[PDB]
RNA sequence: UUGGCGGAAAGGCCUUGGGUGCUUGCUGGCGAAUUGCAAUGUCAUUUUGCGUGGGGAUAAAUCAUUUGUAUACGACUUAGA
RNA sequence: CCCUGAAAAUGGAUGGCGCUCAAGCGUGUUACCUAUACUCUACCGUCAGGGUUGAUAUGAUGCCCUGACGAGUAGGCAGGCGUGGAGGUCAGUGACGAAGCCUAGACCGUAAGGUCGGGUCGAACGGCCUCUAGUGCAGAUCUUGGUGGUAGUAGCAAAUA
RNA sequence: GAAUACUGCCAGCUGGGACUGAGGACUGCGACGUAAGUCAAGGAUGCUGGCAUAAUGGUUAUAUGCCGCCCGUCUUGAAAC
RNA sequence: GAAAUUGUUGAAAGGGAAGGGCAUUUGAUCAGACAUGGUGUUUUGUA
């Protein structure tokens, strides 16, 4: 949601040109930011490796207003509100290894090929 | 010796064509030394495989085979026809290709 | 086990789609024909889409057949399935959706005893 | 047959040499061509900058910078005459044109191999004699090509290096012909004289 | 009931086939393949290589040997649209080849329970081998280099074109 | 492509098997396309014909 | 390993000396089977990561501040241990 | 045959590249390329002509044999698919989960559609023979309701601060 | 006095290649045979190998070759500026 | 508790649209057949 927004040069940290300052934004995230920093304290998490896992926004229902416009129109003034959720996690090590056994099939060219290599060499 | 081929060199040309429909179903091979419907008539009825390399490992190999066989000659400068079990996927055209000398008559 | 059939053919193995159900939202992809005065596809232009016709039909000896070799016939309960006791091999049962697991337990046990092959023998299992 | 085949540009007609050498790319095979600037091409040097003119005429009207771009150097005209002959809009056109380089004089990948001819595409084998030719340098230096002279200097180097390294060669096959017809008349020359070697 | 019936049911009884008409006449094998033939093989684990044909077998196949102490290809049968007939001819005459038939070759076919997850010849076919050799390599010292061309292996150099080419 | 001289796929126009779903009618037609079809007398094709017919064809007698 | 030559896109070509392996130039000895009558029957080069163990070297840019030879904003030109 | 005659407005079209003992023009001989056309075969349907009530087991509107045919707006006719409700039947399914909804999972039909598996859910619903109709939507600057791109955009600058 | 070309005929012989295998007890027309019988005579059988699993195949996404203008409507004519 | 429309995650493609048809490569995903009656008892729970 950028489009016809104004150029500056912090945004040369993101490789982009478009870059804000959302300030009521901002509070809000760090006030939930705040929030679950303390439930995971309260939970009893190391509070040090804690990574913002997961985070997403979407719509709340509007809050309508009217406009009144030339020749005596009505039109909408609508607040668009957000639902915000977000989870911090543990950072924890390497996730997982040793793979599936991965059977094989070989046809008797193969497994006579296999054996040939195996007494032609040491 | 330093060489083992038993196979002859060929060339993946294109598919059947009209000047604006294709058909898939028909290739069009070149083989390299023939330059005559009559010396293509020898090819005819010989097995030909598209030897390609994939990433996967399917049965012990990277290696996957489509195989197919000559029908008929083409034209007057020694293009053969070819059908294939699948036919070959057009991004080959171009590509080599191998003509066995079985089933031979010699 | 099935009875000895010639190979299953399909003429269109392709399901026929509705023109433009991948452009508009509004339009469902079941077959509807075109009847419009300038379509392509009424018009049967090339490079369009396929309509269906008799002659995309299935032979006679091969259709209503599954890949298996038989036929599905719906069963509710032990009664329905007893009816394919002398058709076991053209007749493969399918319990019905709304049949609890209880019940299918027992439709299993009998199908087993009598030979009659299911087709659906998985639904509402636990394990 | 071959895994790269270096063309000598010299004494070739351009539309069929780039006829020859799109069916060559669009079969598969590797082509560069070298010594560009020595192509000709049938007709006179004043139809042909006629023609060269008129091709420059055309450009995009309100903007001239994406309208077709006439390029100078023979080697560009050259790919000009073969891109139209590839169809060059399609991913097996681009496919097809990656493996083409052509290069005014030979450069020093290329010096030390060997160079071929097109038969079909000569033309003392097709023009006949009377008929009047351009030089693709030439044209291209009319037209305006600004390296046509360091080309001909270069192309004078490399050809004393080359004649230098001929005289070499000369003097060595004498010496191999020399040994072989000495160790010829013997029994193993005759039995592969009978067995047709 | 979620499906009703079929009024008719079709007859679960599996009919006879007709009578067929077609017989079995022998093979009528090609021109160029008389017993005594130098043959290269065009396929297989020994394709490349010059063997001599001896035998034509009853499942239409062809008796071949390298000989074994030529180029290590043994008593073998190969099919004969995958050879190629040279025009080098060597006498077979003084080997008794009446012994090996179709149930001379048999693979002892495996069950399916016995599957090789990681990994042997029969002393009758090994003394075989070497009753034949020995008559078949005496005709082999008579005319020069055939020793030397059978033991070498066979392959297409640059510029070989096949249909030119005579063997 | 054939240039046809006549209509195709046309039927007939001649009505067999009666349109009625009266069952003893139903009975007599099999009995008399039995007999038409067995007898090699006229008399039956013709009964068997007049056996298809609607009511306005039938008149009283 | 010695000596040259090559700048058009040189990145390659030639040469001196010794080592080492092979030699089918010629004559011998042993091995090969069973991949079962074919199944590309797998031998190439392209990029990256992670391990070893052996060398090699110890930076800048951007934001922020500042400038006004610049400038709608970006950008540009300056300065600052 | 070629040339002069022969002048129009964006840059330009033997289709393009290009072609000069042609890849041009006139003419002749062969070979070759390929249409849903022709020939043969299989399968689907339609139409026509026939055979077959005998016993056992069913369906005589059934089964089987033979031949030909298949374009289609306006329009006509036939055979079918689907929806709300009604009579009959399956002593049908169901709180051990009905209906609904989701599902680049499976099967059947040329198709309208039908069936199954998984998830969600919580109280009724279905097959077959018939009856009935307020019975099938992409459009009508359609009706009601909801929601986008535009777009974090136009803008929020009269009345001295 | 011949040959050969050209055109035409053979119920003359013969080699290679491709696609198809519908039907499902018997009945028919024939052929070779003194006969038993046999056969290429009203539609494919015989032998062998590999695998028995995602290998073939289905679905779906993508890539490639060629093709494909927006639907409905009025209209002689619609992709229509 | 559907759709339009939206967020996150995952997979994929993207040189002046996107979408479609025939065919195949590649990746992902998936159904079916695999017992069969059988000489036979090399047999246990002895049929
Ligand atoms: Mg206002
Ligand atoms: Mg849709």
């Amino acid at each position: 949601f950028n489009s016809s927004i104004g150029r500056t040069a912090q945004g040369k940290e993101f490789g982009v040109t478009k870059a804000r300052w959302p300030a009521k934004s901002v509070k809000f995230v760090q006030g939930l930011l705040q929030n679950a920093a303390a439930n995971a304290e309260a939970k009893g998490l190391d509070a040090t490796k804690l990574y913002v896992s997961h985070i997403q926004v979407n719509q709340a229902p509007k809050q309508r207003r009217r406009t009144y416009r030339a020749h005596g129109r009505i039109n909408k003034y609508e607040s668009s509100p957000s639902h915000i959720e977000l989870v911090v996690t543990e950072k924890e090590e390497a996730v997982a290894k040793a793979a599936e056994k991965k059977v094989v099939r070989l046809t008797s060219r193969q497994r006579g090929r296999i054996a040939a290599q195996k007494r032609i060499a040491a | 010796a330093e060489s083992h081929r038993l196979y002859v060199k060929g060339k993946h040309l294109s598919y059947q064509r009209s000047k604006r429909v294709n058909n898939p179903n028909v290739s069009l091979i070149k083989i390299e030394g023939v330059a005559t419907p009559q010396d293509a008539q020898f090819y005819l009825g010989k097995r030909i495989a598209y030897v390609y390399r994939a990433s996967k490992e399917v049965r012990g190999s990277k290696i996957r085979v489509m195989w197919g066989k000559v029908t008929r000659t083409h034209g007057n400068s020694g293009v053969v026809r070819a059908t294939f079990r699948n036919n070959l996927p057009a991004k080959t055209f171009g590509a080599s290709v191998r003509i066995f000398l079985y089933p031979s008559n010699i | 086990a099935s009875l000895p059939h010639p190979k299953i053919v399909k003429k269109h193995t392709k399901k026929f789609k509705r023109h433009h159900s991948d452009r508009y939202h509004r339009v469902a992809e079941n077959w509807r024909k075109q009847k419009g005065i300038d379509s392509v596809v009424r018009r049967r232009f090339r490079g369009n889409i396929s309509q269906p016709k008799i002659g995309y039909g299935s032979n006679k000896k091969t259709k209503f057949l599954s890949p298996s070799g038989h036929k599905t016939f719906l069963v509710a309960n032990v009664k329905d399935l007893e009816t394919l006791t002398m058709h076991t091999k053209t007749y493969a049962a399918e319990i019905a959706h709304n049949i609890s697991a209880k019940n299918r337990v027992v439709i299993l046990a009998r199908a087993k005893a009598l030979g009659i092959k299911v087709t659906n023998p998985k639904g509402r299992l636990a394990l | 047959v071959e895994p790269v085949v270096v063309i000598d540009g010299k004494g070739h007609l351009v539309g069929r040499l780039a006829s020859v050498v799109a069916k060559q790319l669009l079969n598969g095979q590797k082509i560069v061509v070298v010594r560009a600037e020595e192509l000709n091409i049938s007709g006179e040097f004043f139809r042909n900058k006629l023609k060269y003119h008129d091709f420059l005429r055309k450009a995009t009207a309100f903007n001239k910078t994406r309208g077709p771009f006439h390029f100078r150097a023979p080697s560009r005209i050259f790919y000009k005459a073969l891109r139209g002959m590839v169809s060059h809009k399609t991913a097996r056109g681009k496919a097809a044109l990656e493996r083409l380089k052509v290069f005014e004089g030979i450069p020093p990948p290329y010096d030390k191999k060997k160079r071929v001819v097109v038969p079909q595409a000569l033309r003392v084998l097709r023009l006949k004699p009377g008929r009047k030719y351009t030089t693709l340098g030439k044209l291209s230096t009319s037209v305006g090509w600004k390296y046509e002279d360091v080309v001909a200097k270069l192309e004078a180097k490399r050809k004393v290096s080359s004649a230098e390294y001929y005289a070499k060669k000369r003097a060595f096959t004498k010496k191999v012909a020399s040994a072989n017809a000495t160790a010829a008349e013997s029994d193993v020359a005759k039995q592969l004289a009978a067995l047709g070697y | 009931t979620a499906q009703q019936a079929p009024k008719w049911y079709p007859s679960e009884d599996v009919a006879a086939p007709k009578k067929t008409r077609k017989a079995v006449r022998p093979q009528k094998l090609r021109a160029s393949l008389v017993p005594g033939t130098v043959l290269i093989l065009l396929a297989g684990r020994f394709r490349g290589k010059r063997v001599v044909y001896l035998k034509h077998l009853e499942d239409n196949t062809l008796l071949v040997t390298g000989p074994f102490k030529v180029n290590g290809v043994p008593l073998r049968r190969v099919n004969a649209r995958y050879v190629i007939a040279t025009s080098t001819k060597v006498s077979v005459e003084g080997v008794n080849v009446e012994k090996f038939n179709v149930e001379y070759f048999a693979k002892e076919k495996l069950t399916k329970k016995e599957k090789k997850e990681a990994n042997e010849i029969k002393t009758e076919r090994v003394e075989d081998q070497k009753v034949v050799d020995k008559a078949l390599l005496a005709e082999i010292k008579k005319t020069p280099l055939l020793k030397q061309y059978l033991s070498a292996s066979f392959s297409l150099k640059n510029g070989d074109k096949p249909h030119l080419l005579k063997f | 492509g054939i240039d046809h001289t006549s209509k195709q796929h046309k039927r007939s126009g001649h009505r067999t098997a009666p349109k009625s779903d009266n069952v003893y009618l139903k009975l007599l037609v099999k009995l008399y396309t039995f007999l038409a079809r067995r007898t090699d007398a006229p008399f039956n094709k013709v009964v068997l014909k007049a056996l298809f017919l609607s009511k306005i064809n039938r008149p009283p007698v």
